[PDB]
């Protein structure tokens, strides 16, 4: 082990010098099996999120129409 | 119609010098004495690992945003029980995808996938329900609301027929295609031999794997096997000679396994790349293009998930 | 990137201000004041 | 090269020194396990060269289909030359690759409404040739899908397919006739 | 000084002085027996 606190158990080993937390973030820096870290001050350990969740408004009467556009590159 | 794509293999990462020597600090500096083989095997294996990785994400990973079904369903006469996921389950999957997981069974580490079965239903999800209420407007822009059968008004003009025979036999296609569906639950569970293509990559994996054991027991020119013998139950002199063929012949193990997995990587990958564009302009779009995704002419698509 | 006898980062190291004898052991670092 | 420099098991790695510094005999049997070993360095070499070529190849075929169909002309395939609706591709060149410049058509600023299949007027049913009914409140409107342009429902840009019973959805609305009739008197 | 640090032998092991985000693989770590313990079997004129 490299030559010289917080001990946490995961599911691909256990890390040393870092704190998880409840929140989940955008992953920064992929660890393994669902875990990701990244700097806050300090270390945090989290699971992964997929991404924003939205619910587009269904019904068998509505439809949406465009009224303005962009041109990308 | 069904349609099964391989897109990843088991990631696997094997020490080349507790393969090779192992315990054995003199046998350890005869390996400094050959040079810098074993340093290049390692990169290579670290190579095709994160590789791996980066096919799942290719293909699985094509929506940002996570869109959720309407709670009350009403499509029009359409049945789609068997495609979304089921709540009254852990591990909640679609009854396809439960039967689908139920059918395949099968110095050395394995790494874990970096993302776990959760993340891809969650994926396959977040497609099936853009998918039903959006048309195919949401792989574009921002996703439009847009009544079920009026979406299938459009596609049938997609392919050449007028569309009032969809509005006039509504109730004709909403049977024939509940009945498909359920029909195809049925044909997937009997013939064993359907997930023929999945079971196929396990299967040569692991018996590589059991090949490299099997040679390192097998003893390539010397008296004995296992090291200690030749060292302690000889001189050092000559035990060193005898050490010296043993290690040329185990080093040689290590090359063919590993150039082996590199041909096998590319394969993989180049079936990778075919499952990410069938993603893409068959789920995302209507496909005019002959035989790509089906015989006949093209509908639609529904993406489900499998092992590997 | 070299490999040898060399003298640690970080190591304690004894100070005197007649002179008790030292042994040897593989090299010694010498440094005296600035007088 | 730093394979060149290792000895591979012998008393020096440098070739005179086995030579003219030992008798020619024994001095011929360290040359000879010197030689196999520096072939196997060569051996792997070559090898790794080959499948990064076959890489590349691959990579290289599928930039000239990107600029034979999307340079040259118009894609219909999605997603397969930039996000969004294609129009066209402008070519650059790099040191050991090519770089492409898609420019698309996104559509923005969207505004809901409510619609229906088909129009029932007069005891026949109208359907548009293209084009979704839209309506705002009480009025109602042909609009077509990808931008936002109400027009007047006129029995020209509606063909009739049958009576007003078997569709499902249908709502009343009024058709309004050609100008050449409401001119004539 | 490579073994000093874990910072420093990232550093030796990518050969440079300095590193981007992410993980790297510096070594591997192994467990010593140190003990010894013999059971020949247990039950002339
Ligand atoms: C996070 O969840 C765990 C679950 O048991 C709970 O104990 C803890 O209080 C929560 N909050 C933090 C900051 O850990
Ligand atoms: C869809 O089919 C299943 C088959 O068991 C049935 O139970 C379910 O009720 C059907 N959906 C609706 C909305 O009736
Ligand atoms: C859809 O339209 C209705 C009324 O026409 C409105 O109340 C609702 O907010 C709209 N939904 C949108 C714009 O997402
Ligand atoms: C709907 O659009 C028509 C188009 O001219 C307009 O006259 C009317 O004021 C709008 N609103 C309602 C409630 O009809
Ligand atoms: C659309 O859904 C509503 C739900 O309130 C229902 O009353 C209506 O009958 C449905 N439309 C048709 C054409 O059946």
């Amino acid at each position: 082990a490299d030559q010289l606190s917080n001990v946490f158990q995961t599911r691909a080993g256990c890390l040393i010098g870092a704190e998880h937390v409840n929140n989940s973030y955008e992953c920064d820096i992929p660890i393994g099996a669902g875990i990701c870290a990244s700097y806050q001050q300090s270390i945090i350990a989290y699971t992964m999120s997929l991404g924003a969740e939205n619910s587009v408004a269904y019904s068998n009467n509505s439809i949406a129409i465009p009224t303005n556009f962009t041109i990308s590159v | 119609t069904t349609e099964i794509l391989p897109v990843s293999m088991t990631k696997t990462s094997v020490d080349c010098t507790m393969y090779i020597c192992g315990d054995s600090t003199e046998c350890s500096n005869l390996l400094l004495q050959y040079g810098s083989f074993c340093t290049q095997l390692n990169r290579a294996l670290t190579g095709i690992a994160v590789e791996q990785d980066k096919n799942t994400q290719e293909v699985f990973a094509q929506v940002k945003q996570i869109y959720k079904t309407p709670p009350i369903k009403d499509f029009g006469g359409f049945n789609f029980s068997q495609i979304l996921p089921d709540p009254s389950k852990p591990s909640k999957r679609s009854p396809i995808e439960d039967l689908l997981f139920n059918k395949v069974t099968l110095g050395l580490t394995v790494l874990p996938p970096l993302l776990t079965d959760e993340m891809i239903a969650q994926y396959t999800s977040a497609l099936l329900a853009g998918t039903i209420t959006s048309g195919w407007t949401f792989g574009a822009g921002p996703a439009l609301q847009i009544p079920f059968p009026m979406q299938m008004a459009y596609r049938f003009n997609g392919i050449g027929v007028t569309q009032n025979v969809l509005y006039e036999n509504q109730k004709l296609i909403a049977n024939q295609f509940n009945s498909a569906i359920g029909k195809i639950q049925d044909s997937l569970s009997s013939t064993p031999s359907a997930l023929g293509k999945l079971q196929d990559v396990v299967n040569q994996n692991a018996q590589a794997l059991n090949t490299l054991v099997k040679q390192l027991s097998s003893n390539f020119g010397a008296i004995s096997s296992v090291l200690n013998d030749i060292l302690s139950r000889l001189d050092p002199p000559e035990a060193e000679v005898q050490i010296d063929r043993l290690i040329t012949g185990r080093l040689q193990s290590l090359q063919t396994y590993v150039t082996q997995q590199l041909i096998r990587a590319a394969e993989i990958r180049a079936s990778a790349n075919l499952a990410a564009t069938k993603m893409s302009e068959c789920v995302l779009g209507q496909s005019k293009r002959v035989d790509f995704c089906g015989k006949g002419y093209h509908l639609m698509s529904f993406p489900q998930s499998a092992p590997h | 990137s070299t490999q040898d006898l060399f003298l640690p980062f970080f190591s304690n190291v004894t100070w005197f201000h007649d002179n008790p004898v030292l042994p040897f052991n593989d090299g010694v670092y010498f440094a005296s004041t600035e007088k | 090269v730093k394979q060149l420099s290792s000895n591979f098991g012998a008393i020096s790695s440098v070739l005179n020194d086995i030579l003219s510094r030992l008798d020619p005999p024994e001095a011929e049997v360290q040359i000879d396990r010197l030689i196999t070993g520096r072939l196997q360095s060569l051996q792997t070499y070559v090898t790794q060269q080959l499948i990064r070529a076959a890489e590349i190849r691959a990579s290289a075929n599928l930039a000239a289909t990107k600029m034979s169909e999307c340079v040259l002309g118009q894609s219909k395939r999605v997603d397969f030359c930039g996000k969004g609706y294609h129009l066209m591709s402008f070519p650059q060149s790099a040191p050991h690759g090519v770089v492409f410049l898609h420019v698309t058509y996104v559509p923005a600023q969207e505004k809901n409404f409510t619609t229906a299949p088909a129009i029932c007027h007069d005891g026949k049913a109208h359907f548009p040739r293209e084009g979704v009914f839209v309506s705002n409140g009480t009025h109602w409107f042909v609009t077509q899908r990808n931008f936002y342009e109400p027009q007047i429902i006129t029995t020209d840009n509606t063909f009739v397919s049958g009576n007003c019973d078997v569709v499902i959805g249908i709502v009343n609305n009024t058709v309004y006739d050609p100008l050449q009739p409401e001119l004539d008197s | 000084d490579c073994a000093l640090d874990p910072l420093s032998e990232t550093k030796c092991t990518l050969k440079s002085f300095t590193v981007e985000k992410g993980i790297y693989q510096t070594s591997n770590f192994r467990v010593q027996p140190t003990e010894s313990i013999v059971r020949f079997p247990n039950i002339c004129p």
